[PDB]
């Protein structure tokens, strides 16, 4: 009774709101002309607010009720939309409802997994943390579908669990009918019968945002369907859904506990992405403009870490690790990595870390790591059981979470050599390789590193030679394509100047803040230096839509600066090697791509060479 | 300046109480003043004070009676709507009509804690039952001021039979909130 | 004219585009002494973009929407009165809406902030009624008062006051 | 610190000053300890207690034990002539203690 | 039966005390109700005094009493609140005599107790069952429970033909609350004679959740019942209610809890001409000189204010002491009386840790074989002092452990597939002693120091004490002693512990004051000065071991705004400028130019 | 900008007024903020030197009448804010002086010479108001109505034997008296006695 009439109402809300349809619309007519776009339709609950405030009340705070009457409105105007002339027999007999799909603003229900209590149980909520764990995705049975070979005709059943379904239902085992009703024989189907995906994962509370002394709590989510791979773990999610309460609870007299609470999760409706901008066309031409300036580099690499002073060059190789060369692989199977990675070994107090964080928070992917905190397992994969399915998998560690991304390693030097080999194998080849409890498998790992360390007696000695000072293997130093040595140098003037910007630092007030008081979402659907999030939207512009090739003069640069560089009686902090070529082509690669041109031109291999010599003999 | 800023706008309990000892009370006088020094005052009338007989009758303001019974010349006269009953009735109506307000004394409240505080044997029935009525009296009130106070708007408001002592309470927060109201309507015209 | 929140709310700044090319105000701009182009956006304090705007036929200055009112902020508003943090939005946000909604002949947000000024207003005058008791001889209240506005503040502090004094002369010894 | 046996779990187990709590430790051939051996006792003997933070277990322990130790000079005989600081390999902490 | 008169009693007794003029519970339940508190916190002496049966039937049975009591203050409730609502909490609070953690046996079984302890774990919030809707699989058969959390229910057993436990819960239609687990271990003073302490498990409902943090101690008031998990049941405390001594929701909330008459008891305190010369003299009291170490602790307990730069950057906001000094110079006792002091601390020894024990661990759980992180020092002491006594005993791997913490106020962990970032705030006071265990002044500086130069430019302050032989000082501090050993000032001299680590955590959760440019001039002319003193006084033999970095500067600046925020001024002028220069001169420079 | 010294006087003003509200019995105004009004007054001198030059261009320069009427509209503009920042603050301090003199019957480093002499003005027009036909009532007296007519005093500060109008109380520290309220009401007042 009351059923049908919150789905009347729903057709009513459909029916005043015109965008809805010609969505639905939109996603027929490209399933039919055809790879599939999912049925699902994403509301706003402000427009639901403005037209019926009972019914959006009743979907906040009973889902339950509310909801699968909205789908079920949703799935009779699409077929009734529907003209499609012959329904194949799989059509027909597949269960394929509309799903319906939320945005809008949470008033409050917007919370994370450290406030959902059990006062928000059976309410719709939104939630927001990072992902840890991920379950492997395998089939669910929810309609089957048999055959009477004498009767001539096709009986189905259909099946409920408590994660399928909001509102509770009687249990159903998976058995296969075999027999019919007046005893006759029966076939499974299972080209006609139904089955949906299903996966679970493990969204975490940001660490920044736990309280003073906690550790992050987190919460389990259910996905079905077509979100069934929309995350990996480290990503940043907003997760809208119902939170729900599964089991008995300890009630069964089989457990004797008596102390043991309920099982808590939430089923999905939508997952929100938190890494790519969207770029505009102001944006792209904004770009453009900015990249047609002749300093156009040195701009962008003095917008980075305006905090920190000096350090020019390494903010200039920053920058060029971050737009990144171009990734060749031949056909002979030699493969060329476009990644660039840059080591600081320096005196205490020279603001490797600060780079270290800056990178971090400005990269579009990035994993900062210890030397102390890491391990060897810790930082390839490591071997672990399903809950969900009991199988025996891989966990993706630091450098195989920043596949395509940056790895910030701080303490390099404070590192096991049985750790150590994990990073060389990472460097030398970008690839893992696993050979654990029957596992053998190769994971894909082309991040750039970008490492800090000190040297051994703790300050660097101009008397002793490079090799005694840092006591970093050989082998693992030579990966590196751009080594700084940066060492505090007592001048007045440089000590004057340094003194002043910490000062002018340190008396900065955010606005809306009165002097004294000290530090402490709305929706969910949604020479002058350049802003942090123009230069993302760059960054993201140029790695993406540039591929710059090499030329003739670059070429005839390079080769000229390597050869002067290699048999020349100056010392050098580092030894040039064939290694040195590479690495100046990919420094000439990625400051054509910070131009956005084509072609390596002369002027990007006279950078590139400038930054070499500048980080070789200082 | 002349005047501090929590007595702006609005009088101070003190001033509420100053404000009901002027209204008059009945007294047992246990003297005899009249004849068979004389009171001249110039803010009340000295009349009824000067004609006091003994076990009678009289109606004198509430700060002389007050004056009066601390010297034990005099008993007050307990206000005939602080009986037993009749808090019981006025409960019963309270609850019967859950939209007005009991047509109570606009000093009750007041006038109860001075004859509570000053007049403990001259009430004939047990001062805790007394209380006890006032007190669920005041929470029924309560309610029914919160559950009026969603009506505030631009324009009139009426809260009839409601005592002095509640109004001066409630004066900053009504006051300030209508006035906004009324701010942002002719802003928006 | 005399009154501290009053000046206060005057100071805070507001989105603007110069209409017309006027060399030597660049002081106005972050460089000085540089001419502005017409269409400059910047943002300006409201003493001076208020009179800028009327004053100026093509004015001045337009004053572009403000991001304390706009659709998020508005919806937020209509949702969860109590529950919206008004603070972080703006501290004289009700003064700044009421000289806004003067500037501009406008009842859609008269609306929205007198329903939200109203269901606000309901848990003020819970929390200001609610008093604490002494029996030997918080959370909820710490946390609406970190959320008011600066007119709200005033009227809790006021009607909290007017409470605690009418208790005390009631319970006086 | 260890693991226990039956639930799986880091767990706390006493020493030698914790068995002789109120009581008193006995430590002889003093001066053939190990370096680090011997500067484990500087907080139990006179703090009176035993901090440890190992495995997720930040907890202090009541060590009032008096420790009275026996040791041999250096060369295996006392020198008169030469001051007490060069007769033994103790160092100024341990001694004053 | 009896339970209507049981209940009838608790609302006469609600209804109808009253100690003067106003009924303290109907006034307390009112304005519990007005803000959304659905609870009530009853005094035991109350109920003593009103009636001594309702005492004596609640302390017999109190499993089955309570509930009783709640519903009487439900019905109360509702008759106050509603003109004709979740089923309330009982708080209890008592004045009885503390029974050990450890005399906690059969004799006390089922009855009400009043315990100290340390929180050492607590769990992630639970659900618990109170209204359950359920439904017979066969004939479909709507029924409901209503389910109390003492334990002294389940299911029915048979329908209301249909098979053994044939009823299914409704979720959607339940209504669930919360729970938690709490870990209590003994005080260590109170622990017997060799014996390890012994640890307790305790429960909490609805609004006794999220109350405490671990590592702070508590007085607990609950009843010691009994769960069985044959012929034994687990013992656990059941939380009636919880007291502190530390203002857990201040501290983990930008929120601040203190009373209008605190407020304004701090607000007089900090009107005080000479504050800074109170709580200098209120620190270790019965130790005798070391006014510029006590100085230096203030400073620290202070601690600055922290700077988030509009690009991410992140600025350090604590401070970092380090004692290196003689035998017999008082650091230990310091650095407890520091730990005691602090609302948050944990006293730590350098010998006795390790670098998983000091940051956090990677822990398999032995049921799911899932592997979680639990704390260390540094996690367990975040927003507060970790005292890390022993520091030159700790391993080289052990210490190098510490860098990030101190300086980043962030742990790294990837381990077993745990990639996190977690935060660690915390201002570390070390104290250690030099190689050969006095600073012998024939040798270098360099050789009596073994700490590398990169720990040390952690530390904001380096103090080296050296104890001279001097005939007048020596006196002064044997017959302070003696007074110490044979034997109140509080006339505005000195403040107690609770008093100082109230002002201390009111100062820090209210004022975050700033440098004027007067104070940034004279600062970066003092830096420049110091650099240039430092390059001077090289030698060609050696260079020197204690560094000045930027960091010196920024921990100057930190003792200059920590100063400020003394005062509650929100700007920091240039008179904490000179005493924050004073410091640096007096301890860190002092140590340099030996 | 102009208006950012103004503002931040306000702010100091604002600071002050809740100083004010916060305490209890005992008020000292803070030290007159002689710097940033200095400041203030400087720009306001540099404002008119830039209308000035304005006018001077325009009597003979190659300046237009709309860059002319924007740039002198923007300058009186600023100027103007920079007035009503002053008067406020000037105002608020008036205010808090008007209400010290009024609880007294009729230190001071923290006032300006300014704010000196109108406060003696002030004390002196208080002083010629209470003489006139008003004598009979002291205008400068308790604002509480009186409740009870004798009351219960104790001694807080030791002092000889004073004789006031109504009579002669020898207050001896540590002793108290039973006499009407009305008697000793300017001895309560000035902190002598104690009504307890
Ligand atoms: N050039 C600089 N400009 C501004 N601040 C700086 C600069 N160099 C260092 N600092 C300050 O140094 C403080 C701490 O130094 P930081 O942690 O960056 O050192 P680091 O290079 O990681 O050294 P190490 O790890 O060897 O101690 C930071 O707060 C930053 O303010
Ligand atoms: N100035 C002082 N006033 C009072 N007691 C003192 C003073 N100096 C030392 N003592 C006492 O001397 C003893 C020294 O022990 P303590 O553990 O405090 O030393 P320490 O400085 O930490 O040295 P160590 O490096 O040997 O551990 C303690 O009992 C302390 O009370
Ligand atoms: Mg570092
Ligand atoms: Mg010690
Ligand atoms: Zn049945």
């Amino acid at each position: 009774a009351v059923f049908g009439d919150r789905v009347r109402r729903f057709q009513e809300f459909l029916d005043t709101f015109t965008s809805y349809r010609d969505s639905v619309r939109s996603i027929q007519v490209y399933n039919s002309n055809n790879n599939i776009l999912p049925h699902r339709i994403i509301i706003s609950l402000d427009d639901l607010r403005e037209f019926d405030r009972s019914f959006w009340s009743g979907i906040l705070v009973e889902p339950a009720y509310f909801i699968p009457p909205a789908e079920k409105a949703l799935t009779d105007l699409a077929d009734s939309m529907d003209d499609v002339p012959h329904p194949n027999a799989s059509a027909v007999s597949s269960r394929h409802p509309w799903k319906l799909s939320f945005k809008g603003s949470f008033g409050a229900h917007a919370l994370s997994p450290r406030t959902l209590t059990a006062q928000h149980l059976n309410k719709l909520v939104s939630v927001e943390g990072i992902v840890t764990k991920t379950s492997l995705v395998r089939p669910k049975l929810i309609r089957s579908v048999h055959y009477a070979a004498k009767t001539g005709r096709f009986h189905y059943r259909d099946y409920t669990d408590a994660t399928t379904t909001l509102t509770t239902r009687i249990p159903t085992p998976a058995i296969y009918p075999t027999e019919d009703t007046e005893g006759n024989k029966l076939t499974t189907e299972y080209g006609y019968s139904t089955f949906i995906d299903h996966q679970r994962i493990t969204v975490q509370e940001m660490p920044e945002m736990a309280p003073a002394g906690q550790l992050p709590r987190s919460i389990d989510v259910i996905l079905d369907d077509d979100l069934v791979d929309k995350t990996k773990p480290g990503d940043r999610v907003n997760v809208v859904g119902v939170f729900k309460s599964l089991g008995a609870g300890g009630m069964n007299q089989s457990n004797s506990n008596t102390l043991i609470g309920f099982k808590t999760l939430i089923l999905g409706n939508t997952v929100y992405p938190l890494a790519r901008q969207m770029l505009t066309d102001f944006d792209i031409r904004n770009i453009n403009k900015l990249s047609k300036k002749k300093d156009i580099f040195d701009i962008l690499s003095q917008s980075l870490a305006p905090s920190i002073y000096g350090h020019d060059h390494i903010k200039k190789a920053i920058l060029l690790m971050l737009m990144g060369g171009v990734e060749k692989n031949l056909e002979n199977g030699s493969h060329l990595r476009g990644d660039i990675n840059i080591l600081m070994v320096g005196d205490p107090s020279t603001a490797k870390s600060q780079l270290l964080r800056f990178v971090l928070n400005t990269a579009s992917l990035a994993i900062a790591t210890t030397g102390r905190g890491s391990s060897g397992v810790g930082l390839t994969a490591a071997v672990t059981t399903d809950r969900e399915t009991g199988e025996r998998r891989l966990e993706a560690g630091a450098m195989v979470l920043a596949d395509r991304g940056v790895v910030c390693i701080d303490e390099f030097d404070k590192m096991t050599d049985v750790d150590r080999v994990a990073i060389h194998e990472v460097m030398e080849q970008q690839t893992v390789t696993i050979a654990k409890a029957g596992i053998h498998t190769t994971l894909n790992a082309r991040c750039s590193v970008i490492a800090a360390a000190n040297p051994v007696f703790g300050q660097y000695d101009v008397n002793r030679d490079p090799h005694q000072n840092i006591a970093l293997p050989d082998s693992l130093l030579s990966r590196f394509d751009l080594l700084f040595v940066v060492t505090d140098d007592i001048n007045e003037i440089r000590d004057r100047s340094i003194s002043e910007h910490v000062l002018r630092t340190h008396r900065y007030l955010p606005p809306g803040y009165l002097e004294g008081e000290p530090v402490r979402s709305l929706a969910v659907g949604e020479p002058k230096l350049v802003t942090i999030p123009f230069l993302r939207k760059y960054v993201q512009y140029a790695k993406e839509r540039v591929i710059p090739q090499l030329t003739q003069e670059a070429i005839n640069v390079i080769v000229k600066n390597y050869t002067d560089l290699r048999n020349d009686d100056n010392t050098k902090k580092s030894p040039i090697t064939a290694r040195t070529l590479e690495t100046l082509i990919r420094l000439a690669t990625a400051h054509a791509k910070v131009r956005l041109s084509k072609t390596v031109n002369k002027v990007d291999a006279k950078v590139a060479a400038n930054l070499l010599r500048f980080a070789l003999l200082g | 300046m002349s005047l501090p800023a929590h007595l702006q706008q609005t009088f101070s309990p003190e001033e509420i109480q100053f404000i009901v000892e002027n209204e008059p009370i009945k007294i047992f006088p246990r003297i005899t003043t009249r004849q068979k020094t004389r009171w001249q005052l110039i803010t009340t009338d000295d009349k009824a004070l000067n004609n006091m007989v003994a076990m009678r009758s009289t109606e004198v303001v509430l700060w002389i009676a007050l004056l009066l019974k601390q010297q034990s010349k005099c008993s007050i006269v307990a206000p005939q709507w602080l009986t037993t009953k009749e808090l019981d009735r006025k409960i019963q109506y309270e609850k019967t009509h859950p939209d007005r307000f009991s047509e109570l004394p606009w000093n009750w409240l007041v006038l109860a804690r001075i004859l509570f505080n000053k007049a403990k044997d001259d009430f004939h029935d047990p001062i805790h039952e007394l209380r006890g009525k006032i007190q669920d009296l005041r929470e029924i009130r309560q309610i029914k001021v919160l559950k009026g106070l969603k009506y505030l708007n631009e324009s009139h408001l009426q809260l009839d039979n409601l005592s002095l002592l509640e109004i001066n309470e409630l004066r900053p927060f009504i006051t300030e909130i209508m006035d906004k109201l009324r701010e942002i309507h002719t802003a928006s015209l | 004219y005399y009154d501290i929140d009053d000046v206060l709310a005057d100071g805070t700044e507001f989105p603007c585009k110069f209409q017309y090319d006027i060399p030597g105000l660049g002081y106005l701009e972050n460089n000085p002494g540089r001419p502005i182009t017409k269409n400059t956006k910047l943002s300006l304090p409201l003493w001076l973009a208020r009179i800028l705007a009327i004053v100026g036929p093509v004015p001045f200055v337009e004053l572009l929407p403000p991001d304390m009112f706009s659709t998020k902020v508005m919806n937020a508003i209509k949702t969860d009165p109590v529950a919206l943090d008004l603070h972080s939005i703006n501290s004289h946000f009700f003064s700044l809406a009421i000289k806004w909604i003067m500037l501009f002949s406008e009842k859609e947000l008269a609306n929205v902030v007198s329903e939200l000024l109203l269901q606000r207003a309901q848990e003020l005058n819970h929390h200001a009624s609610s008093l604490s008791i002494d029996l030997n001889a918080n959370i909820a209240t710490s946390t609406f008062l970190l959320k008011l506005e600066e007119m709200e503040k005033e009227i809790y502090k006021k009607s909290h006051e007017s409470y605690k004094d009418t208790k005390r002369w009631m319970f006086k010894k | 610190v260890r693991k226990d046996p039956i639930t799986k779990e880091w767990t706390l187990e006493g020493g030698a000053l914790v068995l002789a709590d109120k009581g008193v430790c006995l430590i002889d051939e003093f001066d053939k300890m190990n370096d680090q051996d011997r500067t484990s006792i500087h907080e139990a003997m006179e703090q009176q207690s035993i901090s440890i933070s190992k495995a997720g277990i930040v907890t202090t322990l009541q060590a009032r034990c008096s420790i009275i130790a026996a040791a041999n000079p250096n060369g295996g005989r006392y020198n008169s002539t030469l001051p007490l600081a060069q007769n033994v390999s103790l160092t100024e902490p341990i001694l004053s203690r | 039966d009896d339970n209507t008169e049981i209940i009838k009693s608790f609302k006469n007794f609600i209804l109808e005390f009253r100690l003067d003029s106003q009924f303290i519970y109907r006034d307390q339940l009112r304005n519990n109700i007005l803000v959304k508190n659905y609870s009530l916190t009853v005094n035991m002496e109350h109920l003593i005094g009103y009636n001594e049966d309702i005492y004596k039937k609640l302390s017999d049975e109190p499993s089955d009493i309570i509930p009783l009591f709640e519903t009487a203050i439900t019905q109360v409730a509702k008759r106050i609140s509603i003109l004709s609502l979740p089923t309330f909490q009982l708080i209890l609070n008592s004045n009885a005599n503390q029974i050990p953690l450890r005399d906690l046996d059969s004799e006390h079984v089922s009855k009400i107790v009043r315990l100290s302890g340390i929180i050492i774990s607590t769990s992630v919030l639970s659900s618990r069952a109170t209204y359950l809707s359920i439904m017979c699989r066969n004939c479909r058969h709507t029924t409901s429970i209503t389910i109390n959390n003492f334990n002294s229910v389940s299911l029915p057993r048979s329908c209301l033909n249909c098979g053994p436990d044939p009823y299914i819960i409704i979720h959607e239609s339940s209504k669930f609350i919360d729970q938690q687990f709490l870990k209590l271990q003994e005080i260590p003073e109170l622990v017997p004679v060799g014996e390890m302490p012994r640890n307790l498990t305790m429960t909490c409902d609805r609004y006794l959740t999220n109350k405490v943090i671990p590592g702070t101690r508590v007085t607990i008031v609950g009843i010691y019942s009994i769960y069985n998990s044959v012929a034994i049941r687990t013992p656990y405390i059941k939380i009636l209610g919880i007291q502190s001594d530390v203002e857990t929701s201040s501290i983990w909330n930008s929120v601040t809890m203190f009373t209008e008459e605190e407020e304004e008891e701090f607000l007089q305190l900090s009107r005080n001409p000479k504050l800074y010369e109170i709580l200098t003299n209120s620190i270790a009291p019965s130790i005798f000189g070391n006014e510029d170490i006590k100085k230096a602790i203030v400073c620290l307990l202070m601690g600055g204010s922290k700077k988030i730069l509009p690009d991410g950057m992140r600025l350090r906001g604590d401070i970092n002491v380090l004692l290196l000094g003689d035998p017999g110079t008082a650091k230990s006792q310091l650095l407890k009386f520091v730990e005691k002091v602090s609302p948050i601390a944990v006293y730590t020894s350098g010998k006795g840790s390790s670098a998983a024990g000091l940051t956090a661990s990677v822990q398999r759980d032995p049921m799911t074989r899932e592997f979680y992180l639990e704390g260390g020092a540094m996690v367990l002491a975040d927003g507060g002092v970790v005292c890390i006594d022993e520091f030159d005993k700790m391993r080289d791997e052990d210490r190098v452990a510490i860098h990030e913490a101190m300086e980043q106020q962030t742990i790294s962990i990837a381990k077993a597939g745990i990639t996190t970032v977690l935060n660690s705030r915390t201002s570390v006071l070390a104290a250690a002693n030099p190689i050969y265990g006095r600073y012998d002044d024939l040798k270098s500086p360099g050789d009596n120091i073994d700490f590398q130069t990169t720990i040390l430019s952690r530390f904001d302050m380096i103090f080296i004490v050296k104890d001279d032989h001097n005939e007048e000082r020596d006196i002064s501090i044997a017959n302070h002693v003696i007074n110490i050993h044979t034997g109140q000032e509080e006339n505005g001299s000195e403040i107690s512990i609770e008093k100082m680590k109230r002002y201390i955590t009111y100062c820090r959760l209210k004022c975050a004051p700033r440098l004027s440019p007067q104070a940034a001039e004279k600062l970066s002319s003092n830096f420049v000065t110091i650099r240039k003193q430092l390059l001077i006084n090289e030698e060609s033999t050696e260079r020197s071991s204690i560094p000045i970095t930027i960091r010196q500067l920024e921990a100057i600046i930190r003792i200059t705004e920590s100063l400020a925020k003394l005062e509650l001024s929100p700007i920091a002028q240039e008179r904490h400028v000179d005493e924050a220069i004073r410091l640096f001169q007096a301890s860190t420079m002092d140590a340099a130019s030996q | 900008m102009y208006g950012d010294l103004g503002n931040k006087l306000v702010l100091e003003a604002k600071r002050t007024k809740q100083l004010y509200a916060r305490s209890n019995q005992d008020v000292n105004l803070p030290m007159y903020h002689e710097d940033i009004i200095r400041n203030i007054l400087k720009e306001v001198s540099n404002l008119r030197k830039n209308t000035e030059y304005l006018k001077e261009q325009q009597q003979l320069g190659m300046l237009d009448d709309k860059v002319a009427k924007c740039q002198y509209f923007v300058t009186l503009l600023c100027m103007e804010r920079n007035k009503r920042c002053l008067l406020a603050y000037q105002r608020l301090r008036t205010d808090i002086l008007d209400s010290m003199a009024w609880n007294n019957n009729g230190d001071t480093n923290n006032l300006s010479h300014q704010e000196q002499e109108y406060l003696k003005e002030y004390c002196d027009l208080i002083t010629d108001l209470k003489s006139g036909d008003l004598v009979d009532i002291d205008l400068s007296g308790s604002l509480v109505p009186p409740s009870d007519v004798f009351i219960d005093v104790r001694v807080l500060k030791d002092a000889g034997e004073i004789q006031t109008e109504y009579g002669v109380f020898n207050l001896i520290k540590d002793s108290q008296f039973f006499v009407r309220q009305s008697d000793v009401e300017r001895l309560i007042q000035q902190g002598y006695l104690q009504k307890i």
